[PDB]
Parts: structure tokens; sequence; C-alpha cells
């Protein structure tokens, strides 16, 4: 029953809704750091002090293995190579394509480790959804049209959507295996920094920081010398 | 001397919440009572109508 | 009046005699040299880190100030609310000080939060009348108002702010009243005109002169110079003798 | 958010329970929303208020409680031998938060160190008790009363002449009241 | 823009050239509402005497030759703008701003020596 | 039970037939009705508290008139003054270490010399550019100095002993038990 | 077209900053041939557009310079 999180349950911190895949997020975003910070120079203490708090964390991250994990992760990369055209996002864009009816997933590359990311169409009443969630692009220009309109009404679309029961050549994305409630709150106490879910909001604001701090390139000389008296106070001679 | 507490210390005064449950607002009871008015008031007006009834056959 | 049972007169229980109070002497200032160090330790790292932006830090009780220059308030500022050891997420306050000795008059003064490590940094960058300061606007939401504060006090721009207007003064207000410079009653006041029909501004006149007792001060300095509290581990090492 | 260390034990709240697992019976939930159950004991609560004693005093045929320490109206006191207390040191000229008073001094015809000008201004006078408190002779107080508005602003314009007959007036309120306080200042 | 209706992100001048634009493109704006300026306050002048007080405001500061002063200049001009067009000002604020409107007139300084020494300066 | 006894509550109390109508109507029995008693509240008025019986209190230390200097009591005068690290004094921090923990032995002559010559290159060189030379050793000397991970931000309770966060957690007691979205943090 | 430029000199030969009327021709700039300096001619194209009723945007503004440059630059927009 209360095995596993429910994604998108309250935390407790209002707006902060439970996470889905918690800790492959982790993984992504500690990889997608040390593999940002790798254009800064080895003397940058900051580049350094990033370094250990996020090996150390990742170290972590990976001490909890969800149930089953090495079963999945077969199959998993089994299916990758098979099926490699369904997963690339040189080909099906970083979204995972423009059927959102549909389930998309893409294959991508950080820090010398993989990773899959899915979208599933949000779980809606069957009483409010139009022809299963299909985008509405108005409708169709009818009538005496230029071919230049046309065009621009995503004619060509016709020939590369497909139908959402149309699955003869491609797969179904399977989940990797999720961590349960009593993993979760014992990896969080291993970090010791708040819940999962806030312990990813401070990786994603890290994840932010390494590219303001490369474009300001913070580990060079001062940038700017304070000049005489600039910070003098009211202090009496010693 | 100066303004201090008495020696024991003063006693404990109530801060936690007292909204206690009656049973004047428990629904239970008020439906029931309520039946109980409309059913005595539909057996007094099917007396009541069937008398006036009566009555206009009288005048008639 | 019908009274409580239980509730006696609280005047009439007498109370314990108190002879002879006793209080140690404290200096308030012991308590924080627990943390002196650490203080020291995260301002030099914070250096370390921002060598390029941060000129000095000071420890003065348990309050860590940190000194950088106008253009490292963006990277400055980002490194505190998103470092995973400075998790500074909420801006207290940000105002300004005027030295009109100093070159650069303005000294802007920005205090932060960081409620995950309960603790407060203290980041000060200096202005002038024509030289701006980055906004922080983009990182911290609340820093919207403080900021057009400082702009109407003080008169200092903020570069990237949107909507930079007064917020306290009245509309076409001339002047910046928190410069030294500008006087206590400023320079105009209002009134009534009946002959217009509106409100009128007129230059100020005082029926009673503002008095001012500043030359009652001690021709003795008070205070005197203080006392050196730097830890050991942040000051040089000495030659031994021989 | 949380503090740093590890997450405060049961600080996650357990997921959200469904319509179906609500402990409240349907007859107890349909009752209330019919009935208005708790609309009805707010009421009630309105008609106990209803038999209880208001709180209202009849003023100004009754008043309100005040302390030996309240601040009101002005005065400049005398020895019991009618010589003024005041000897214009200023104390209460360099206090004041408001620069409400205004002095002016020489040595009277007796040679006493007197004041020729002692003038509060009402409209500028915060009430805080600070020239009462800078006073070392108890010259100037502030009396208890409080109910003197006036029909001009100028009437507010309080010179040593007021200021001593309000001290005439109000004595034996202005020496209860230092003798309950006294002790404490 | 965004936050309300008249109001300029604080940008520097990048050069000498982009300032200039910013002038004109201020000045355009100022004397273009001067219509409006009138009868959304009321002012009981007409619009040729309210564009002259623009172009002397303008000319006030014709001769800086320092682009951060223009910065500034330029951002009071915005602020001043947006508190026009919007009816946050008043009547007594605008109107304020013509100086002869006031009771001691506009000539509010001695024209010469002898009539500021003959009055007491001025 | 939650309600404290009206018995107990410094209240006009009803009293007779009254009391017992007022048991059996309202909502809570023991709920007063704020009225205050007149014998006990505020009397006797502040206004006739005998003026001799309070004693203003003086504290022997700091009160004494036998031993107590006022210098050795003058704590404002013992003002701690900002101590004030730049980044020259970092550097020199960093390539001589401290006086709590050196980095070579400056004993005597060719040792202060020594020493000054890590002033100047600090004023020379910043931080930057000294560990730019220096290298990535460098940088994890000034991490080796937090202990290998960076420092973290000092608390600002004492409570424990020790300046640290305040460890805010769940009360034994709700007060809205779980009927109501508000919980009660001790 | 030729019934805007007779609405132009309704406005120019009007205008007090014109060192000397009849000075208007066909292609006559503002700041060579008029003698109007900067915000002068900021003015002039305000009139302009008053009198056409149509906004001119402001880079539209700066390329007009010249009474040609504003009869060519009227006919072109729709709103007159
Ligand atoms: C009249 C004022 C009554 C005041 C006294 C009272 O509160 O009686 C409530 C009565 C008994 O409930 P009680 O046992 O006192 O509450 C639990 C305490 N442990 O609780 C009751 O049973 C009385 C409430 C039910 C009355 C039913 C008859 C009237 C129904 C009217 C329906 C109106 C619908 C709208
Ligand atoms: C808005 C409110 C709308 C909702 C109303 C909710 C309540 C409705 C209840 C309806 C009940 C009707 C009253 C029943 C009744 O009074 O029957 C009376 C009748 C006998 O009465 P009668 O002989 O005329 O004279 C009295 C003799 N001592 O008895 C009979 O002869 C016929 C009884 C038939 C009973 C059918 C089921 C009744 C329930
Ligand atoms: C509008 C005026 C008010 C009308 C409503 C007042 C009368 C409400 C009658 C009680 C409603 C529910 C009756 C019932 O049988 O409930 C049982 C069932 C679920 O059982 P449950 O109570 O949840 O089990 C215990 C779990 N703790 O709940 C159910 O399955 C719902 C069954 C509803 C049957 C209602 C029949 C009574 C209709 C009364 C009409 C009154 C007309 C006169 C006005
Ligand atoms: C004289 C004798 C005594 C008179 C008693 C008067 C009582 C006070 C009357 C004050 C006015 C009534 C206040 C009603 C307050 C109200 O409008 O509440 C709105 C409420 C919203 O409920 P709803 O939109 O349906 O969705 C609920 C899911 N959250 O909707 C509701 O709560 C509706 C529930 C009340 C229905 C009452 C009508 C039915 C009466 C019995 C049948
Ligand atoms: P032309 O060659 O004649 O002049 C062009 C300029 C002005 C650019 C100069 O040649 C020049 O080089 N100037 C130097 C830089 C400069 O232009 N300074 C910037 C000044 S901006 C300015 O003065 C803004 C003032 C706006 C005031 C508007 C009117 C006041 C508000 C109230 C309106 C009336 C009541 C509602
Ligand atoms: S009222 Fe008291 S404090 Fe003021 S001048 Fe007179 S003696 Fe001094
Ligand atoms: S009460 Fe306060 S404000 Fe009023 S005169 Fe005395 S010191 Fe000044």
């Amino acid at each position: 029953k209360g095995k596993f999180l429910v994604p998108g349950a309250p935390t407790g911190l209002t707006g902060l809704g439970t996470h889905p895949s918690p800790r492959s997020a982790l993984l992504y975003l500690y990889h997608s750091t040390l593999e940002k910070l790798k254009q800064i120079p080895e003397h940058s203490v900051y580049r350094q002090s990033v370094e250990a708090v996020t090996r150390h964390r990742l170290a972590l991250v990976e001490s909890v293995v969800p149930e089953g994990y090495d079963a999945w992760v077969e199959r998993a990369k089994k299916l990758l190579e098979e099926h490699a055209d369904q997963f690339d996002p040189t080909k099906v864009g970083p979204e995972g394509g423009e059927e959102v009816q549909g389930a998309r997933a893409v294959k991508v590359e950080r820090d010398g480790r993989v990773f899959v990311v899915s979208r599933l169409p949000k779980e809606e009443d069957e009483r409010v959804l139009e022809w299963d969630g299909e985008v509405d692009e108005g409708p169709e220009l009818e009538g005496s049209r230029t071919l230049e309109e046309k065009i621009e009404g995503g004619l060509e679309k016709i020939f590369t959507r497909r139908d959402v029961k149309d699955t003869v050549g491609r797969v179904e994305w399977e989940p990797e295996p999720q961590l349960t409630a009593e993993q979760v709150a014992e990896l969080e106490n291993k970090i010791g920094a708040g819940l999962i879910e806030e312990v990813i909001q401070v990786a994603e604001g890290e994840l932010k920081l390494v590219d303001t701090m490369v474009k300001a390139r913070v580990w060079e000389p001062l940038e700017e010398q304070p000049r005489p008296g600039q910070w003098e106070y009211f202090e009496r001679k010693p | 001397p100066q303004d201090m507490p008495p020696p024991g210390g003063y006693e404990a005064v109530q801060y936690k919440r007292n909204l206690p449950s009656r049973g004047l607002f428990r629904p239970r009871p008020l439906l029931a009572g309520a039946a109980v008015l409309m059913l005595y008031g539909w057996y007094k007006l099917v007396k009541g109508i069937r008398e006036q009834n009566e009555l206009a056959r009288e005048k008639m | 009046v019908a009274l409580p049972k239980d509730a006696p007169n609280p005047r009439a229980i007498p109370r314990e005699p108190v002879g002879e109070i006793k209080q140690a002497l404290v200096n308030p200032a012991d308590k924080y040299q627990s943390k002196a160090d650490n203080l020291h330790k995260y301002g030099a790292w914070l250096m370390s880190c921002l060598p390029k932006y941060i000129q000095q830090f000071s420890v003065w009780k348990d309050e860590l100030t940190i000194y950088i220059c106008p253009t490292g308030v963006i990277p400055v500022f980002s490194f505190l609310k998103y470092n995973t050891n400075a998790e500074f997420t909420q801006v207290s306050d940000i105002t300004a000080v005027d030295f009109p000795t100093r070159e650069m008059r303005f000294e802007i003064v920005y205090n932060l939060l960081s409620v995950r490590h309960n603790a407060r940094i203290r980041v000060k960058t200096y202005a002038d009348e024509v030289t701006p300061v980055p906004s922080i606007t983009s990182l911290y939401m609340g820093a919207n108002w403080y900021e057009r504060e400082v702009y109407d006090m003080f008169g200092v721009l903020f570069v990237g702010h949107p909507d930079l207007r007064r917020i306290m003064t009245d509309y076409g207000f001339e002047g910046h009243p928190l410069r030294k410079d500008f006087p206590l009653t400023g320079y105009t006041e209002i009134r009534y005109d009946e002959e217009k029909k509106r409100i009128v501004v007129e230059p100020l006149e005082l029926t009673q002169a503002f008095r001012n007792f500043e030359g009652g001060s001690s021709a003795w300095d008070q205070v005197g110079p203080g006392i050196d509290r730097t830890p050991d581990t942040f000051k040089l090492p000495t030659p031994k003798p021989e | 958010a949380t503090p740093a260390g590890p997450p405060p034990k049961n600080f996650r709240l357990p997921p959200p329970k469904n319509w179906d697992e609500e402990s409240e019976s349907t007859i107890d939930k349909v009752g209330k929303y019919f009935l208005m159950t708790e609309m009805l004991r707010g009421m009630y609560v309105l008609l106990e208020q209803f038999f209880r004693p208001p709180y209202t005093i009849y003023y100004p045929f009754e008043k309100g409680p005040i302390s030996p320490r309240f601040r009101g109206e002005h005065a400049l006191r005398r020895y019991p031998s009618g010589e003024e207390r005041c000897i214009a040191c200023k104390l209460c000229e360099a206090v004041c938060p408001a620069q409400a008073i205004t002095i002016e001094a020489e040595e009277r015809a007796d040679g006493s160190r007197r004041t020729t000008r002692y003038d509060i201004d009402m409209t500028k006078c915060i009430y805080c008790g600070f020239c009462q408190e800078s006073c070392p002779v108890d010259a100037i107080v502030e009396s208890p009363n409080a109910e003197y508005a006036t029909e001009t602003r100028e009437e507010l314009l309080y010179n040593k002449e007021k200021l001593l007959a309000n001290g005439d007036k109000w004595e034996p309120e202005l020496a209860a009241a230092i003798r309950a306080d006294a002790p404490y200042r | 823009v965004q936050p309300t209706k008249f109001a300029v992100t604080v940008r520097q001048s990048r050069n000498w050239a982009d300032a200039k634009q910013r002038v004109i493109a201020a000045y355009r704006a100022w004397i273009r509402a001067a219509p409006e300026i009138q009868t959304m306050y009321s002012i009981p002048f007409p619009v040729s005497h309210i564009r002259t007080r623009i172009r002397q405001e303008f000319e006030r500061h014709r001769y800086v030759n320092k682009l951060n002063v223009v910065d500034v200049l330029l951002q009071q001009s915005n602020a001043d703008f947006q508190e026009t067009m919007n009816f946050w000002r008043q009547q007594s604020h605008v109107m304020a701003f013509f100086k002869e409107e006031h009771f001691r007139g506009e000539k509010r300084l001695p024209s010469n020596f002898i009539t500021g020494f003959l009055e007491g300066r001025n | 039970s939650n309600a404290v006894s009206i018995t107990k509550k410094y209240t006009v109390q009803s009293t007779g037939i009254w009391e017992r109508i007022r048991r059996a109507l309202v909502i809570d029995p023991n709920r007063s009705n704020g009225v205050p008693l007149n014998p006990y509240n505020r009397n006797p008025s502040p206004g006739d508290n005998p003026p001799l019986e309070y004693t203003d209190p003086v504290t022997i230390p700091a009160g004494d008139i036998a031993d107590n200097p006022y210098w050795k009591r003058d704590f404002r005068r013992n003002y701690p003054r900002p101590s004030v690290i730049a980044q020259a004094q970092q550097v020199a921090l960093l390539s001589v270490g401290s006086a709590a923990q050196p980095r070579v032995e400056l004993i005597g002559e060719e040792g202060t010399k020594a020493l000054v010559a890590a002033e100047e290159e600090g004023k020379e060189k910043g931080v930057a550019k000294y560990l730019e030379e220096k290298g990535a050793e460098e940088a994890k000397r000034v991490l080796a100095l937090t202990g290998g991970l960076p420092p973290t931000p000092s608390g600002q309770t004492m409570v424990t002993g020790q300046w640290d966060v305040h460890k805010y957690g769940l009360a034994e007691e709700q007060s809205y038990g779980g009927s109501y979205p508000c919980r009660s943090f001790v | 077209k030729v019934e805007v430029y007779e609405r132009i000199k309704s406005l120019l030969a009007g205008f007090d900053k014109v060192n000397d009327p009849n000075n208007i021709t066909e292609t006559a700039h503002f700041a060579n041939d008029l003698g109007l300096d900067s915000l002068d001619t900021v003015e002039v194209v305000m009139a302009i557009e008053e009198e056409f009723s149509i906004e001119i945007p402001d880079k539209d503004a700066d390329q007009i310079h010249s009474v040609d440059k504003a009869i060519e630059y009227i006919l072109r927009q729709p709103d007159a």
C-alpha cells in the first residue's frame, strides 16, 4: 500500500509534489553537473568544491538501488540497441515527438552515462478528453487556397504524423523500478539535506549555477581593486 | 520587594482548543427530529384537508 | 460579587523574601568566539571560490560581511542562491548608506537568509550618482521593491530592473531624501490655495526653524578603539626567537 | 525549507485519502450539509453572549481606568512655598524627541535662575514623558487630564502662563501620581 | 511594458549613437503626448505652450558630454513620462511644473542688481 | 479534557437557580463570560500601592561599594573590532599558514624576511593568480582547510551548546490533531 | 501625389523656426537647406504625423530628413 510514494502527492511544502523517479533525476543532475564543470580549470576552488559535494552525494545515490534494478537494466539496454531510431533525439526531437496522446522516450548522454527521458499522456477523465488528447490545430483550410497557406497549415504533417494506434515498427518503453518509500527515507537520511524533493531542487539550482560561473570566469584575478578609503568606516585607531 | 510570582507558582491556565461536541448539533438526532415534525404535519394535513373537503360538500 | 470557589485572591498569597541579589558580569561578545573561526573559514572559502569579485570579508560577532565590486553582483548572488553549501534563498533586506567623503558615495547593503543552514550573510557593493548596479530581480522576486526604495531614497540606478520608479516619495518629488546633503525638511511644502481651488507646491517656510543640537556632541571620545578578536587560525605566524 | 540534517521524523504527509476512504458516515455527512450544523452552533454562541453582561461603561458619567504613570496634559509645578520648581536647565528642551519645547532664561530680579519663556507646542508633542523623566526637580510633568480638546489650534500653543496655571489647578493629582510612582522612578 | 503600462527596463546606452536615438525617442514621445496631457489634467494652456516647456527641459541638458549622466537623465525622463501618462500625477503636480502658476510670478529672481537691492534680495 | 473548571477562572459566576439554568443551556459550562471580579482585579488601584514597600533592586557586583572597579565591568569599551581579511591576507595565510598552524618553521632570522615575502606576494598577486601558479593542489589545500569538503555556514542558535540549525520537529501533541491543515512544530 | 505637398507648406510655412519662408522645395532638406537643428526636425515630423492622422515609427521618423522623404513616406502609409 504505502510501499511506494505516489507521484504528485503533496510532500508538506506547498507546491512541492512527490517526485516521479527521484533517484534517476538526481543521477541525471549530478552527472550533468560534473560534465559541465569540465570546462573550468583545475585550480578553481569553485570547481573543486562542487565536485567534492556532488561526487559525495552521487556516491550515496548509487548506494541505494531499486529492487530488481539488474533485471530491468539488461532488457532496457537490450531495448535501446534494437530500436535506437525510436529514442535518438536527432530524429524525434528532444521532447520525443509531437504526439502527446502517445508515450515518448529519448536516449540522452551525460558524463559518460546514458539516460532515457520519458513522457506520458496526463491521466485525465474520459468524460472531458476529446479525441484522446490530440492537439487541436483548428480546422483544415478548405476552399480555394494558395500553396503558401497550405504549407503554413502544416500540410506536410500528413506525411509524417502517426496515428496513435499505429505501433507496428516501434516498442513500448518500460520504466525503471522505483525506490520504495522505506528506501527513499533512508537515502535522504544519508544525504541529510531535507526531503528527496528538496535535494533534487538543490541539484537543479546547482546545475544552473555552473553556466553562470563559467560565463563570469569567477576563478580569475580580482576584476576591480578597491580604491583607497572605499571600505573605511568610523573605526578608531587602535 | 518587587512584583514576583507566588511561592508555589501560578496554577496552569487553559490554552488548548476546547470546542466540545454537543448533542444539539449532531445531525442524526436533528434528522430524526425533522422527520417526526414532517410526518406529524402530514398526518394532520391529511385529516385537515379531508375535513375541509367535507365542509365544501355541505356548503355546496 | 459571586466569586469562583477555587480562585483565591492572588495578591493575598505572601511572597518569599528576596535578599542579596547576585548577577555575574558578562561580556556578550565572548559567546560568539565559538563560531569566529568557522565564519572566517566560510568567508575565506567564498573568497577562494569567487576571487575575481570578492575584495574582502569581515566578521564582527556572528555577522559575516562580503565586500564585492559592482560587476560581480549577479555572479556572487547566483552563487549564494544556488550553491549547495550556500543556500541563501531569501533576501531579507536591500538598502543603502551614504558616505560623501567616499568617491563612491553610496554603499549598497544586501542581507541574505539561508533557512536550510539557519544562517545569514551580508554583501556590500558600492555605487555612485552615475554608476549603476546590476539588479538582482532575476534571482529574487522580493528584491523588486527594495531596489525601488534604494532608487527612491538614494538615486541609485539598477540596470535590468523592470519598472524602476519611486515607491515612497510623492509624484514629481525632486531629490533623494536619504542623501546626507538633502536637508531634513527638504525644499518645498504644500497647502490648499483658495484662488486656484487646489493644492499648490511652494518654497518651504517653517514657522519655527529646526534646532540642531548636534554641537552638543561630547568633546571627548567616549567609546575608544575596542578589542581585537581575530581568531588564531587567521592571524599570521610569528618568527620564533633565535 | 527544512533545516540541514535528516528530514524531520514524519515531516512528509501521508498520501491524500479518497472519498471512498473517508472515515465519516453518509448520514452524518448529508445531515451536516443540509442542516447546516456548524452554522447553527455558531448562532447558539451568540444567544449565550446575548444573556451575558455587556462590557459597556456610560462615559462621561463613568470613566475607564488610568494609572499614576498616565501621560496627558503638561503642567509646571511649584514648591510648597510657591516658588517655581523650574530652574531653566533646558534638559527637557534637549531630550524632547519632537522639539516641542522652547525655553528662554536669565537671572530673575532676585538673581534666581528662572525661565522667561516656557512654551510647549501641543501639536508637536508626542506625549512620551521624556521631559518628565529628564527633569531633576520634578518641574515638568504630564497630568492625568486628557479632556482638553480645543476649538482652534492656537489654543494648543501653551506658554508659561498656561502651564503654571495648569500646575496650580492639578497639583493634588500631580503630587499623588508622583507619590505613587516615585519609588519606581 | 510588462510590469505596468509605460515601464521601461533600465539599460545602459552602448555608445553615443545609441544614446542619441533614445534622447530623440524620449523627446518624440513627450511632445506627441502633449495634446493628451492637456485634456487629461485640464491644463489651462495651449499644447504649444506645453510643448515649449518640453524642449526647454531637453535643452537644459543639451550640453551633456558624459554617457553615464545621459543614462541617468533618460531614466528620469521615462519615470516622469510613465507617471504622467498613467494618471498617477495629480493636477497639482503637473501644474507645479509650469512656473507661471506661482502667486509670486515666474520671474522669481531679480531682473538686475538694483531691483533686487531696492526690494531686499529679491 | 481540554477545559479548566469555571470555579478556577477569575470571572463573575452565576448562582442559585441561574447557575443550574446556565449549566443546562450553554454549550460548555466551564466557559467563562470574561467579566473580571471587582474585589480581585486591579484592587487596590496601582495609585494606592504603598510606595514604601517597593524596593529598587541593586545587584551587588555592579552595585557594591567595595570591590567593583568600573573598568572591569566596562563592557561597552571592550567592544569587538570587526576582523577584516583582504585578498592579500588570505594569500599570506595560504603561503605560510597561520599563528594557530604555520606552514613552515619560520625560526627567527631568514624567517622574518620569509614572512614579509609572503605579504608582498599577497599584495601583488591576488588569490586567483596565486592559486593558478600553484595549481590544483593548492585548490585541494583550500578545501583541506575545511576538512576536504567546503565549509557550511554557521548556525544561529546555541541551545544545544553549539551554534547550529534549530532541529524543527513535529510536536508530540498536535493542537488540531489531524482534522485541520495545520501542524504543530516544536 | 501633389495634395500632400500643398498640405506640407501649410505647416512648414507656419513653423516659426524656418530661416526664411519660400525656401521650401520638392526635395528640400530640413538641416542643410532650411536650417533646422535636431529637435526642430523632430517637431516638424510630429506636425506632419498630425496632418495625415497617422502615427510615424521612431525608426521611420529618423529616415525622414527631407520634404520629399516625408511626401514619399505618407503615400506608402494607407491612412491619410
Ligand atoms: P539637437 O542637435 O538640437 O539636440 C540633440 C541632443 C539633445 C541629443 C543634443 O545635441 C545632445 O548632444 N545632447 C547631449 C545628451 C542629451 O541629449 N542629454 C539627455 C537629456 S534627456 C532629458 O533632458 C529628459 C528630460 C525630459 C523632460 C520632459 C518634460 C518634463 C516632464 C513634465 C511634462 C509637462 C507636465 C506634464
Ligand atoms: S522643566 Fe525641569 S528639565 Fe525643563 S528647564 Fe525646567 S527644570 Fe530644567
Ligand atoms: S512629552 Fe515628549 S514630545 Fe511632549 S514635550 Fe515632553 S519630551 Fe517633548
